[PDB]
RNA sequence: UCGCCUCCUAAAAGGUAACGGAGGCGCCCAAAGGUCCCCUCAGGCGGGACGGAAAUCCGCCGGAGAGCGCAAGGGUAGAAG
RNA sequence: UAAUCGCAAAAAGGUGGGCCCAGUUCGGAUUGGGGUCUGCAACCCGACCCCAUGAAGCCGGAAUCGCUAGUAAUCGCGGAUCA
């Protein structure tokens, strides 16, 4: 399904997975 | 509560929790926990979504911290194999390197006792 | 969605850089990811008298495909078990699936690789397709520290219309893999 | 205990003062 | 550890400097294992006593702070 | 040594002796059987976290040297696997 | 030129705060990085102070030492030698 991606960095990515609610302790851009 | 890499700490009070990483210790602990305004006797079970971030921003900026910090240690015993000074050895001989006494203890620097020994006196 | 960012960043993008470097003259001679085939190797669950079902059904969170159950065809003694009831565990990922993968592996999972200077550059040699191995699988955002138990890495293979690996190495580096230069 | 020379009985035990114990 | 000063001998310095005249050659017999690397005298490889005989060490920039008998180790086979 | 099976001896049909050369059998499978429908090997060279020199994964090359319970021979992937 | 000033703080204790049975806030070896001081000079080889390391040890096999009262245990202090 649809997800939202979370990062510490601020940004948000929009893929989709299992499950949307997503913590990220920063991303790729880091 | 993942600050640094594979290192996690929870419900222990914080300003010891932070010891648990590699290149943190009660005095670089301590220090931060002013530097961020948060009550150490608080738990990492508890806390706002701001005063983690708030943390890791402080703390994985500053200083370095299991990875690169284990990785740079290791480059300048490595730089010990220049020409090769002292204490280039003892690290090559995995022995003492800081002037002891190798006649008897050093067991941390020597795997446990190699006891290995056969030695004589009179028979006759 | 039938859309997903890589899949628009490939053909908006990366398809005309492609033909512009190496000068193909038609649309097919373009490379283009064929598949993403991951998997794991499990040299335990075999004995200890292991299910170790776990696997799959946590796999089949990130991946987003339930997994297939692979198994031993000698028998080593040497190296435990005899061909059969053996283990080992592997997902094919093709079209949409296959960026969505992707797409949070790069953008997010090896981010938060415990090290990290950029996926090593010699994992292709001519035979097109690149492969590249794992340790731990809590990188990705799925699995929660909560979950694990064991540490299973695995193994990443991606393949291509490219024949030589230099072509093959432009797709993934424009597609946003970091390489170790 | 009287060999953490990053303490109190650390500092007492070795005869010598720091950080871990104040010169007055 | 000395903090303020290079503790280094003058029969040296004096020796390094009057060959840095035009930079010459450099074999250099010494005792003064005791002193300081120091800076860019680089090259100059320095035969250093350490007890028995003259080792024939040679020198580079990454080696500085370290003293000349750190490359004259004194006993034999550990 | 004594019955049975494979090969050679056996002189291009069959058959062919010797205390000639050299091996197997006295079991096994409720799926290792019937039919229908699928699938193709051993190696070799790359490439890939734990991983050997073959554990599982990817890619090329590979008409058969794989495999077909067990000895040998015959046969066999356009399947007997 | 010293019961007239200094080493100097005795420590355990007492008060109230923190850890919650964890190889841990137990334990401080090993090692890296950074400094101070004595000395002509701390590479072999000094002791300190700080940042980071946090090793073996969950009370010790056969053995075996000391002590009968202000003792045994346990805590801290001075002095000789001497930069």
């Amino acid at each position: 399904v649809p997800a939202r991606i979370i990062c510490g960095c601020g940004n948000v990515i929009e893929t989709y997975s299992t499950k949307p609610e997503i913590y990220v302790e920063v991303c790729s851009k880091c | 509560a993942r600050i640094a890499g594979v290192e996690i700490p929870r419900n222990k009070r914080v300003d010891v929790a932070l010891t648990y990483i590699y290149g943190i210790g009660k005095a670089r602990a301590k220090e931060a926990l002013e530097k961020t305004g948060i009550n150490p006797a608080t738990r990492v079970k508890d806390l706002t979504e701001a005063e983690v971030v708030r943390l890791r921003e402080y703390v994985e900026n500053t200083w370095k911290l299991e990875g690169e910090l284990r990785a740079e240690v290791a480059a300048n015993i490595k730089r010990l194999m220049d020409i090769g000074c002292y204490r280039g050895l003892r690290h090559r001989r995995g022995l003492p390197v800081r002037g002891q006494r190798t006649r008897t203890n050093a067991r941390t620097r020597k795997g446990p006792r190699k006891t290995v020994a056969g030695k004589k006196k009179a028979p006759r | 969605p039938l859309d997903v960012a890589l899949k628009r960043k490939y053909y908006e993008e990366v398809r005309p850089e492609l033909i512009r470097r190496f000068g193909y003259q038609n649309v097919w001679e373009v490379p283009r990811l064929e598949k993403v085939v991951i998997n794991q190797g499990l040299g335990e669950a075999k004995e200890d008298a292991r299910i170790l079902e776990k696997a799959a059904q946590e796999l089949a969170l990130i991946t987003g495909q339930k997994p297939a159950v692979t198994r031993a065809k000698k028998s080593i003694s040497n190296f435990k078990l005899r061909k059969g009831m053996p283990i080992g565990l592997r997902v094919t990922l093709r079209r949409d699936r296959m960026w969505i993968f992707l797409e949070k592996l790069l953008n997010v999972a090896l981010p938060r690789i415990r090290d990290f200077r950029g996926l090593n550059p010699n994992s292709f040699d001519g035979r097109g397709n690149y492969n590249l191995g794992l340790r731990e699988q809590l990188i990705f955002p799925e699995i929660t520290y909560d979950m694990v138990d064991a540490l299973r890495g695995m193994d990443i293979a991606v393949v291509t219309t490219a024949e030589t690996d230099e072509e093959a190495r432009a797709l993934l580096e424009l597609l946003g893999f970091p390489f170790r230069k | 205990g009287k060999g953490d020379r990053r303490t109190r009985r650390g500092k007492i035990w070795r005869g010598t003062y720091g950080k871990y114990r104040p010169r007055k | 550890s000395l903090k303020k000063g290079v503790f280094v001998d003058d029969h040296l310095l004096e020796k390094v400097l009057e060959l840095n005249a035009k930079g010459e050659k450099r074999l250099i017999k010494t005792w003064s294992r005791r002193s300081t690397i120091v800076p860019e005298m680089v090259g100059h490889t320095i035969a250093v006593y350490n007890g028995k005989q003259h080792v024939p060490v040679y020198i580079t920039e990454n080696m500085v702070g370290h003293k000349l008998g750190e490359f004259a180790p004194t006993r034999t086979y550990r």
